[PDB]
């Protein structure tokens, strides 16, 4: 007997089903650590991470949310993007876009 | 991609299909549903969600709420779901999904810069509390109950008087607005009730002119027929309630000719049961009407091997303490035929044990009479919406506030209690009163975080000055908002009035409408319904007892 | 710990028994408050320990005796009563005429 | 039909012929009088008399009083007598037999709905103390003041600075302005007084504008014959009162040169003996004159073993405290050559001790002294009425403030305390401010019942924001309420005037206006009146001390 | 006559030339000036000096002082002096001599019938601090940081929220509103902080024309360089400050790209070392930037062995808490490269150690490093200037606020705090706000003095009702006083408006305007002024700990 | 003594271990309030000697064992935490799993 135990039943949860997905190899080019988070505009991230900024435009990292992927320096990934939904409006990050997209 | 459902509940708190144990109890309660998109749960942190152009959006403050609960677990009369709730201008706005709309799906729930968060994930958040049979013999009553998740307060008093310690009565004009001066003061919502004792009617509407939301019929004033009638009457024409507290020695009649007296005109019955007082040894067969809502004072729930020696002596007395009346109560109380639990505080009563006590009703009665007819599934579900009733919604139905507080549902005055599975109903996380925090668990002032020891509950800014005037209501009969009280005794807190106390009946009462043909023997005082004898066993040990408190 | 007020209420009553306790131990009749303090923590320990009420009810006419308190404080108090959470919840013990 | 004065006095409290102790003193009061007829006494409970067309009447609110308190034992300077109290609109309505008229004889009292009961039976009510030699030092003072039973504090100061450590004055007119508005938080009846120590009227008389009921002349701040005259003349002008602590160190003068300034005017001489200040070693003589209203602080009160020890470390120190004089002075306060009792509070005095310390004299001289001249009968009754008087209506006759409270007489604001026989002076049942319980001993408060323990003091609803601004009086100068102060400060409570500070005199003094014909010797300090020397020998064990205090 | 230098510094405090050691340390200050005139110092008490018509004159009210600190050694960024300090309409009115200028020579403050006075002899006054890291997680922080010596607190929460418990903001006008009722009822100068993180320039607007007199960037709410812009671009037509806590992870850029995003803009940097928060692991290179105004938080203050450990759990957590950044902010703050210290109150810092922590910082200092560049004469009167500047004048100038309070100079609130030398930044004598005392340690209630035991701090005069409320302040935005929020909100404290936070730069901070080239190394953390390592070492023990604290 | 806020509520802290310690005592499987006040106290106890915060953070769990508390106790305890003065100041001490 535990007190407010959970009996959580055994499987595994799908995450951002039925949206765009891609994957992008990415690299630390820069000689201080950068962490990333699930909801942040991909192609907005810290100029030292080198990819093909263009493909990851509208998309975040497909991880569960509030989760993030570090990238020590020199360090490179493949990373797998989920497409933003809603009103594909993005405002803020580095003020890249400021609108829809 | 993909989590595992248990990695997922660690996170996030648990979705459907999920169970949580209700503190130590046998009581599980299921998970029914889920209104989240997975993936799309919104989180609070460094490096979270709930971020400038993420979670949280552009929107200017009147089109976003002031305070979001992120992944609350909601138990309610109308369901346990998982889902963000949001609050604006002091209610609840909405129960969906919380978020920007901007880069995320199926937002009902807007997050912006003028939004305040508070991590529920985890933890299970329902209505505050509501007891109607408060004894104001001192105000240190309202801070404890506060604690044990109780927000709204009904009752009459005057401090520690004799009138006060016996009944429930707030006398007269002067009292009436000294008392309502006063409740300026505690983080609590409150209401009074006046004294209903008189066969002068305008000696009663004065009263209600003045602002008591009800009357109090009691025995000590005299309760005898004729009181009763003139107090209903006027209730009649007030649209306030009645409470009553019969003549336990059957005085002026038995319980047939109180029942008669009242002649089907609505009436909310104290401690029905019998031993917190009322015609002996019968006033427990009121259940079984139409117009009388039924509520239980709590020392005698559940019962328990010490319960007799207990009462006997914090008591002829043996016609008034029974044993057979004590251990059907708790069985009526799982049938639906009693419907609201309250405390009688400090006279016959526990002000800091209404939730605590209802909880162990019903994790007694799982264990003695297994699943209810309702149930459907392999958890408690139905009996858990059945008992949280009683101290949420129907008091709020029996004393016309529930268009305010009660329940979880949008509009309603945001009177929140979150709870740590663990804890549930003994000891509560946070306590929420109109959408700022009243009181909460704090540790040392001093530390470098809130949770060093000693941890104790401590007035959080809720329950200061002018933001708890803010924050709390001040119920008034119709007759006293309209001859301008509040402005004449200069009253600080948000006021609200109370309607609809005539209509009620027992079919309104939410999962405990049931109206048994129940008796009870005037020699063996054995209660049967339908002949059947209802009976119980007292308990030796219960749950949030010895594993939670110091002393 | 998460202390509620009627629990840090109830460490009031432990220290000031605890004043009391230290008292008796040097051979001093106790005064009013001194008594009503020990003999209240004793049932609070009864109750935690697992005693029924009844069982307290008796055990607290034991505490003190009418030589171990000064002139006039048995007559001071008729009765003593306090709450303590039993194995079955809270209850209530009254010991009536404790000390003779 | 019959019933035995035992089982009577058990069940209604004692009647005429019967002997109460006070505490555990030697005094012993006689009901000197009943004013209820037999059979006809009222009971509140379950089955008793105060019950609608009953006890209680059919009456509107206007018609019946807000609260009673039946088969009171009051004891107060005009007599030790069985009544029932009623108090309507929060002043003393009526002393005498409560009820409804339709069934009962000889009611005076009339209950109805709209009155709320406190059971007095077995206790003693007695008005509210009042303090007259108040250092503010710090606000906590005025709960302790208040649980001892004091109701009114008259004094000055500005919180823990040197000024106010010293001397009971609120220096000019920002200070009193912002002591006003402080004191709407305090509990009991507030009046300050002010600096009187200046050479220029007009410092004096802005001092009087802003509020103050009275001027402090300190030697700390010059004691001087031009500053006495000078605050003596607006004084005369003002009707407000003088307070003066002389010089000890006869700089200016001596005794005799301090009452030549004074001119035969009204003034209120502290600490008359001179331990606690005043010129050495014969400040002591003015009680010898008809313009001197003489009191004592409590220290040396009464005459102790460990007095003199405690004293002179507490403390040319030689010449100040005298063993000569600290006898005396129970001696003439046992003669009435001594009216008032105040405490001087954290500045050579004890706030929560001067009604205790008052009833210690009078049991002291008992023992020593045996009866008074004037006493009737086998009891201290005349004793018993001397004493109260001295810290009761003899400081609010002093003081101008008599018109509001001081005694129990009708009209007078409702300041009641009501005492257990057995802790009589030291710790009250149940104290009442302007008809509200203010604070009262309280116990466990998530118990069944007020009682189970820890029992200790606590604040109830009439010591609550709103409630409170209505129970309390803040007392303004003519001068001050004339100009507006109330409304341009924004003060929330009830405001009284004093006037009649100038009239009063030492024949003035209830029961205590002796005015002896007293010498001190300049070189031995030994006090004579009329040539026979007056001393006393110090107690080495005291009532009301050892046996009720936990430390 | 003559009198010996020690008899004269015991009797009225030491002059020029005497050294004082500070509280346990190593840190001693020496008297650089007196501004009496030996032989007219005023002493109040029996047969003293401030007595009518000696030093007190015949003045109205008017031409002289409310209050007057007699012989205070005034320990402030401008010097360290003995003088009187006379306090007039809640406000500093003079620095002097104090006295009667009908018979003394050289008075500039004036001594009336309308003076209160407080002994400072032998005393040390300071101006009460300035603590700007506040997280509004409980009220109770307040009566910790008043007793600690803070005065005025700026900062941001609505209670024990998860946002609160993480930044220092109040999100939306009605949380900010909520929580300007509620400061009315703190006995603290208040000013509030909003949520700054969004993109869209109206969401900050709103929330500054409610009240706030910032706006914090924190990166749990999303610290972009769009952000940033945003929240500047409205802090520089509006008039108020920007507080940061950086993107620690680096996701949107490193130091340099937040630098640049912030465009040589004013803003004030919070815990600039880095362990706090920011850029890892340079964020503390911002210090070398005439636009940046840095400051500590308070729990890596100073250096000590048990530091790591603890943060380490407090708490990539190896990139954030770094072993050399901690120890070279002890050296830059010695250096003046760093002007503000603070706590971060319950989210990593101590509310009450803000003072006690930057005293401990010099001490260690000192002994490490010797004595300052600055330093004329031995002592440590200059190193005591820089450190004490670091939490009153600093962070007023810092938050536009210097107009009122910061410093003890002519026409700012009179907020006062005095120390007896052996207690020192630890635990103070008195402290009073606006005029008057608020918090203060006092013994016994009951006891004849009000020094016996047990001795704590408890709340005066000035922390009461309606006097809190004229002693206190509650600073707004220029837009919210014009927008009326005072009389909309119905708040009863004085109201004060920043202005000046834009104009604000490194070279204003007293005594701390360093701007070193500094440089941090990716690899190995070493911080670098000028290509020389910064570094030192940890204690092993500090003053001002063990011996002072129970627990 | 001067005592501040924070040190009068610590006091609370070790007058509930005196309560936890003394039913220990008697033989008692400790409640949850019962094990956090006395492991608190240990570990203030412990800085007040001297000792390190890393040397506390281990001594910590070694204080109750979960043969010594109730049922589900160990479970509702993932951690321990409290500040007491230090030779060199306040520290914050965090036991984790302190009863197993
Ligand atoms: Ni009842
Ligand atoms: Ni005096
Ligand atoms: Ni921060």
């Amino acid at each position: 007997m535990i007190p407010g135990e959970y009996h959580v039943k055994p499987g595994q949860i799908a995450l951002n089903t039925g949206r765009a997905t891609c994957r992008v190899v990415v690299e630390n080019h820069g000689d201080r650590p950068i962490q990333v988070g699930s909801h942040y505009h991909f192609a907005e991230v810290n100029p030292a991470l080198k990819f093909d900024r263009q493909q990851a435009a509208g998309y975040r990292l497909n991880i569960p949310a509030g989760t993030a992927v570090r990238f020590e320096p020199g360090q490179k990934r493949e990373v797998e993007l989920v497409a933003f939904a809603g009103h594909r409006a993005v405002f803020g990050f580095r003020g890249e876009v400021m609108g829809p997209l | 991609s993909n989590i595992s459902r248990q990695a997922y509940a660690d996170m996030f708190g648990p979705t459907v299909g999920d169970k949580v144990r209700l503190a130590d109890t046998e009581l599980w309660i299921e998970v029914e549903d889920d209104l989240t998109t997975y993936g799309e749960e919104v989180k609070f942190g460094g490096g979270k969600v709930i971020r400038d152009g993420m979670g949280q959006g552009q929107m200017l403050a009147a089109d976003c709420v002031d305070l979001v609960l992120t992944n609350a677990l909601i138990v309610d009369h109308w369901g346990i779901v998982k889902a963000d709730i949001g609050v604006k201008d002091g209610r609840i706005f909405a129960i969906g999904k919380a978020g920007n709309p901007d880069i995320q799906p199926n937002v009902t729930i807007p997050i912006g810069a003028a939004t305040e968060v508070i991590a529920a994930e985890g933890k299970i958040v329902t209505a505050g509390g509501i007891d109607t049979a408060i004894h104001w013999i001192c105000p240190q009553q309202a801070e404890e109950a506060l604690v044990s998740g109780v927000t709204t307060m009904v009752g009459g008093g005057t401090g520690p008087a004799a009138g006060t310690h016996a009944t429930t009565c707030t006398p007269g004009p002067w009292y009436i607005s000294r008392m309502l001066q006063a409740a300026d003061s505690l983080p609590v919502n409150i209401g009074l009730l006046g004294k209903g004792n008189v066969s002068q009617p305008d000696a009663l509407r004065e009263q209600v002119a003045a602002g008591v939301i009800g009357l109090k019929i009691h025995e000590d004033w005299g309760a005898t027929p004729a009181a009763i009638d003139c107090a209903l009457t006027v209730a009649d024409e007030m649209d306030i309630q009645v409470a009553l507290h019969s003549d336990t020695l059957n005085e002026s009649g038995f319980v047939e000719d109180t029942l008669a007296a009242i002649g089907g005109r609505t009436i909310h019955t104290f401690h029905t049961e019998g031993a917190g007082g009322g015609h002996a040894p019968d006033i427990i067969t009121a259940c079984a009407h139409p117009n009388i809502l039924p509520s239980s004072t709590n020392p005698t729930l559940p019962y328990t091997l010490n319960t007799i020696d207990e009462h006997l002596d914090m008591l002829f007395a043996e016609s008034r303490i029974r044993r057979e009346t004590i251990a059907a109560e708790d069985v009526l109380h799982d049938l639906g035929a009693f419907s609201l639990t309250s405390s009688d505080s400090q006279a016959m009563g526990r002000v800091g044990e209404v939730i605590l006590r209802t909880w162990q009703v019903a994790h007694r009665m799982k264990v003695q009479r297994g699943a209810l007819a309702e149930e459907t599934g392999d958890n408690d579900n139905f009996r858990v919406k059945r008992y949280i009733a009683k101290y949420t919604i129907n008091p709020a139905l029996t004393h016309g506030i529930a268009h305010e507080v009660g329940s979880i549902e949008v509009g309603k005055l945001a009177d929140l209690v979150v709870w740590s599975p663990a804890f549930f109903g003994v000891k509560p996380a946070t306590v929420i009163k109109g959408g700022m925090i009243a009181i909460a668990p704090m540790g040392d002032i001093n530390a470098s975080i809130p949770t060093p020891q000693p941890v104790h509950y401590r007035p959080m800014f809720g329950a200061l000055g002018s933001a708890r005037h803010h924050c709390r209501l001040t119920f008034l009969s119709q007759a006293a908002a309209a001859n301008g009280v509040a402005e004449r005794l200069n009253l600080r807190s948000a006021i609200a009035v109370v309607k609809g106390c005539r209509t009620v009946q027992k079919a309104d009462m939410v999962h405990n409408s049931l109206q048994p043909n129940i008796t009870v023997d005037a020699q063996t005082y054995e209660v049967r319904v339908d002949g059947e004898l209802i009976t119980s066993e007292p308990a030796d040990v219960l749950p949030m007892a010895q594993r939670y408190f110091l002393f | 710990m998460e202390l509620t007020p009627r629990e840090k209420d109830k460490l009031l009553l432990f220290t000031a028994a605890l004043v009391a306790e230290r008292r008796l131990a040097r051979g001093l009749k106790l005064n009013y408050p001194e008594s009503v303090a020990l003999i209240s923590a004793f049932i609070m320990e009864g109750a935690r320990d697992g005693k029924s009420v009844a069982s307290l009810m008796e055990e607290g006419r034991h505490v003190l005796t009418r030589e171990q308190v000064m002139e006039g404080v048995p007559e001071m108090i008729p009765d003593i009563q306090v709450e303590a959470t039993f194995p079955d919840g809270s209850k209530l013990v009254t010991v009536h005429n404790p000390i003779i």
